[PDB]
């Protein structure tokens, strides 16, 4: 279940309005549930706003080993009532054992940003090498894994807002016992199903997220006027 | 002198008011014409008797997809027109 | 102006027809029937009221009872030799008419130019000091002299 | 409601009723409070137990949280059940409500509110949005219609629909108040139609003219146009975007940007419709076909047929009128023949409200007295028989002559001020009374003071009625 | 259109100069560009650095009230 305020609203609007004008893949999970539901809607509206001058590019990356209903052909499909969004205009599923899997298709999905992130092109302004931002907005095991993937990682770029669950422990402090303060502050009812091993863990995460500092970036809650996302990206 | 005279200056006053609304009123009536005569598919006038014959001929023998796409276009620049509202 | 006389000729031209219609009888000479169809109309603007409509105030020694001299055909008469036309037909009609275009159609004509002139004034000293520009270049340009000398020049 | 809420809260059993402690904050206008720690953990939103809280919602006019509820997920065609709106319209529909409608379905009837009238009157006993929309809107909700109107597909549809029965609701004599509340919200939904088919338009052209023509699968079973034109919504048509779609039907395939004259000029001479004079913009009989088929031209031959015939009915009324019809009389029936087919056309394609508009009923009643004259004027061997037969010509004459007045509307330049000459009626009016009761005042004292005992009805009138008249043209009785 | 149905002598003379440029005061074609194109903001900077300034400004003006004559594309007229 996804909090759709109306500003996370705008903020995706202008998103997926700077994708089509700089003309951008999207990179996302491809489910029909959450976020990725109304990043499909957005997609969906200024395709058929204009219908023209470079229909964009999103990619959603599934698991394959949460996908309910599962067709195989060579023959188009008819995918109907995780379950797949309608909307994303290309799916890429990774393959893997059994149905209890979830955060497989994380190795496939970070190889490829740093495979991007090393390409050349030379008809850019950034020096050629295809620039990359990652953004976080949730929260999750599933998000400071990918951080850290991409911060270890060269060009990570990484961009959070000012409201969220970890996008708040991490536009806040921008040790261990300040870690705990936050996150037990920020996340009431989510501490409660955890070991320490793992919380630890996670210390030990965020503190490598905040080795690079140069390399993150947020976004606030007085710079709330427009043209906010392509100030931060 | 007194009785014509005060039809006069009514005359004034009431060409004074109604000038505004005037112009409106007369693009407002050119919605019928425009609707008499581009409905009938209509032949000359003085030979239109003879395609009313030709209805006598039809006498002599007698959820769509692309509306659903305007309508979500309609929908987009509702969202931007209640974003321009809710920033006056 | 245009809109006044656009409406002062469609009530002139049908009372006209309808007055020589009524009345007379088969006009053959042109200058007759525009002298009475489009004429006379024409003068109840400056409150003239057409003279034969009454026929208690017509006499025979104005007509022709053939078009062989200069004035006007009689109308047409009865076996009994009575005119044939109503008053109660033609007397409302001159009534009607005079009504409408003595009084309703020259006040409007005030009334519009009343408006115009309310809204032009505000407009107007600009649209003359614009059109000054062409007579100072009409005047400075050319090194004149005198007017009645100027063929000299 | 926040003391009732910290009570409630801390009881450590139902912390984990969320209905409980979202029904509270229901019940009172606890928006924030509900907005911040209701719906914001994301642990458990089941998206279907909402029903009981939105209709709660519904009746007791919540609108922000009808509004919160369907920005986390509700989908209202799903809710909306044919049983939820017998008891809208059954239990919690008002009546005083009720009665004015009664009283607007009888005294002012209307085709949008005989269509309200049937639908209310069977859920008292399939686009389930536009009638939630209808029951908010009666009811002069007033903000619980615009949290439903912006989930709506057709907007603009909804806006003119909403906005034509509220403008008839508000001629309601009874109830003043009520009257004034549904003027209000009559002119804010028709506000918001004209400001969202400008912003459509000034996008684009083509997608809001296609917007313009659609019937919405019977939404009052008309169309967006057709709504603005019913309800008399003038400005939603004197707006430059409903303009530029009228003038782009009305000289049809001819560009707009081309001079009149070359249009009229390329009329007269009819072989040069193949040059180019004329830009065709929106091989060779193409050109003379879209020439001849646009408004514009079909129009303006049919005014110069028109003129051809009043100068024949003129012609044989004055100069050729013999006990038989000679051929110009017979050419000149044929002619009016011809108008009276096109007005039974166009009274068997409009049925009852031809009648309506006063030109056609004049129209009528012309060709009536033709066909009279015609009967009067058979009757050869007969003289009283045929001067009468031309006297109803000479009449009929002028009913046909005054119809060029109707005929020349349609003008950039004469058109608005012939508009404007029946606003002129009152101040005539008024005029008549006033000079009536001076003439008969006048008249019957000086036939009083002059003469005695006056026998004769006619000469009763010509000095009572008739020279008190001529005095209005300055004539002084003498 | 302009040129067709609504002549004149100033766009007689950029009909020639566009006419030109698609096959000597240069700031005033790169102002005429940037002002036909109805741009709107990139017009004041270059206007801004002009020496003709008054003269640069009607002529502006001039085109610009003839091209919102031509009747297809109301919105750009
Ligand atoms: O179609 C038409 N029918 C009649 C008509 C037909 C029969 C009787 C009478 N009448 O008595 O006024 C009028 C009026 C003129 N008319 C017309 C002609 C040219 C352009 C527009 C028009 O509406
Ligand atoms: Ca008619």
């Amino acid at each position: 279940n996804f909090a759709l305020k109306p500003r996370m609203r705008k903020i995706f609007s202008r998103l997926i309005y700077i994708a089509q004008s700089k003309g951008a893949w999207i990179l996302t999970g491809g489910t029909h549930y959450g976020l990725m539901k109304y990043i499909g809607e957005v997609v969906r509206d200024n395709t058929i706003s204009r219908n023209s001058e470079e229909n964009i590019v999103a990619i959603g990356i599934a698991a394959w080993g949460m996908v309910s209903n599962r067709d195989t052909l060579i023959d188009e499909g008819h995918f109907s009532a995780y379950i797949l969004d309608n909307n994303h205009t290309h799916l890429l599923l990774v393959d893997n054992g059994c149905h209890g899997h979830p955060t497989v298709e994380a190795k496939l999905r970070n190889q490829l940003e740093k495979y991007i992130s090393e390409r050349t092109s030379q008809d850019s302004n950034y020096g050629g090498k295809i620039p990359i931002v990652c953004f976080a907005q949730g929260g999750g095991r599933e998000t400071l894994k990918a951080i850290n993937t991409s911060v270890k990682s060269k060009i990570p770029c990484v961009v959070v807002e000012g409201s969220g669950q970890i996008a708040d422990v991490i536009a806040s402090l921008v040790t261990s016992s300040m870690v705990k303060e936050k996150l037990v502050r920020f996340l009431p009812r989510t501490v409660s199903r955890l070991p320490e091993e793992e919380i630890e863990s996670w210390i030990k995460w965020l503190k490598e997220i905040l080795e690079s500092s140069h390399l993150l970036t947020v976004i606030k809650m007085e710079e709330a006027g427009d043209e906010i996302v392509s100030n931060a990206i | 002198i007194l009785l014509v005279n005060l039809l006069v200056a009514m005359f004034g006053y009431t060409v004074g008011i109604v000038q505004e609304n005037n112009d409106q009123v007369w693009k407002f009536q050119r919605y019928f014409l425009v609707q008499e005569y581009c409905n009938r598919l209509n032949i000359p006038f003085p030979f239109v008797v003879f395609a009313y014959f030709y209805m006598v001929v039809k006498k002599c023998f007698k959820f769509r997809n692309e509306d659903n796409e305007t309508l979500a276009w309609e929908g987009v620049m509702k969202e931007n027109y209640l974003v321009k509202i809710n920033t006056k | 102006v245009f809109f006044f006389l656009f409406l002062f000729a469609v009530w002139m031209v049908a009372f006209g027809v309808a007055r020589q219609g009524i009345l007379r009888q088969n006009e053959q000479r042109w200058r007759w029937i525009f002298r009475s169809v489009i004429y006379e109309p024409y003068l109840a603007m400056f409150g003239q009221v057409p003279s034969d409509v009454d026929s208690t105030t017509y006499d025979f020694s104005h007509c022709t009872f053939s078009g062989n001299e200069s004035k006007p055909l009689c109308v047409e008469l009865d076996e009994h030799n009575l005119p044939r036309f109503p008053e109660w037909i033609t007397i409302p009609l001159v009534c009607i008419y005079m009504l409408s275009t003595n009084i309703l159609l020259v006040n409007l004509l005030v009334a519009m130019f009343g408006y115009t002139v309310g809204i032009v004034q505000e407009n107007n000293d600009q649209v003359w000091k614009f059109q000054r520009y062409f007579l100072v270049q009409e005047y400075c340009n050319r090194l004149n002299i005198p007017f009645p000398f100027v063929v000299f020049a | 409601s926040y003391a009732l809420y910290k009570a409630f809260s801390t009881n450590e059993q139902d912390k984990d009723n969320w209905n409980g402690q979202l029904k509270l904050l229901l019940e009172w206008n606890q928006l924030d409070l509900a907005s911040d720690e209701i719906f914001t953990n994301d642990r458990r939103w089941e998206s279907a137990d909402l029903q009981e809280v939105m209709f709660t919602a519904l009746i007791k006019d919540r609108p922000k949280f009808v509004r919160l509820f369907l920005e986390n997920g509700l989908n209202l065609q799903k809710f909306l059940t044919n049983e939820v709106l017998t008891e809208l319209f059954s239990t919690h529909f008002s009546t005083l409500v009720y009665r004015n409608l009664q009283i607007a379905k009888n005294s002012y009837n209307d085709a949008l509110l005989t269509f309200v009238w049937k639908l209310v009157a069977n859920f008292r006993r399939r686009h389930p949005l536009q009638a939630l929309f209808i029951w908010a809107i009666l009811q002069n909700k007033k903000e619980l219609s615009k949290v439903i109107w912006e989930q709506t597909k057709g907007c603009t549809l909804a806006a003119l629909g909403a906005s034509k029965l509220l403008k008839t609701l508000a001629k309601v004599k009874n109830d003043i108040n009520a009257a004034g509340e549904s003027e209000e919200l009559a002119n804010e939904y028709e506000t918001r139609a004209v400001e969202l088919f400008t912003e459509c338009y000034s996008n684009d052209e083509d997608l809001a003219e296609q917007l313009l023509v659609y019937s919405c699968e019977a939404w009052g079973g008309s169309n967006c146009l057709e709504l603005a034109v019913e309800a008399t919504d003038q400005h939603f048509i004197a707006q430059p975007g409903v303009q530029n779609f009228l003038s782009k039907q009305w000289y049809g395939e001819i560009s707009r940007d081309t001079k009149n004259w070359k249009i009229i000029l390329c009329l007269f001479i009819i072989p040069l419709v193949g040059c180019g004079l004329v830009s065709f913009r929106k091989k060779l009989l193409w050109y003379y076909v879209a020439f001849f088929t646009s408004p514009f031209v079909v129009f303006s031959w049919n005014v110069v047929f028109y003129i051809a015939f009043l100068l024949l009915f003129a012609y044989v009324l004055l100069m050729d009128f013999h006990s038989v019809p000679h051929t110009p009389e017979l050419i000149l029936y044929a002619l009016v023949f011809v108008l009276f087919c096109d007005e039974v056309r166009q009274w068997y394609m409009n049925g009852v409200n031809y009648f309506t508009d006063l030109w056609n009923v004049m129209d009528t009643l012309g060709l009536f007295y033709f066909i009279a004259g015609i009967v009067f004027r058979l009757h050869s061997s007969n003289k009283s028989s045929l001067y009468s037969g031309r006297v109803i010509f000479c009449l009929d004459y002028i009913i046909f002559t005054l119809r060029l007045i109707h005929i020349f509307t349609v003008s950039r330049n004469l058109g608005p001020k012939i508009i404007m000459l029946q606003r002129m009626l009152i101040d005539v009016f008024f005029f008549l009374f006033l000079f009536a009761v001076w003439m008969v005042a006048f008249g019957v004292a000086r036939q009083g003071i002059l003469r005695q005992n006056e026998q004769r009805w006619r000469w009763i009138f010509r000095s009572v009625i008739y020279e008190p008249y001529l005095a209005m043209f300055g004539q002084v009785p003498s």
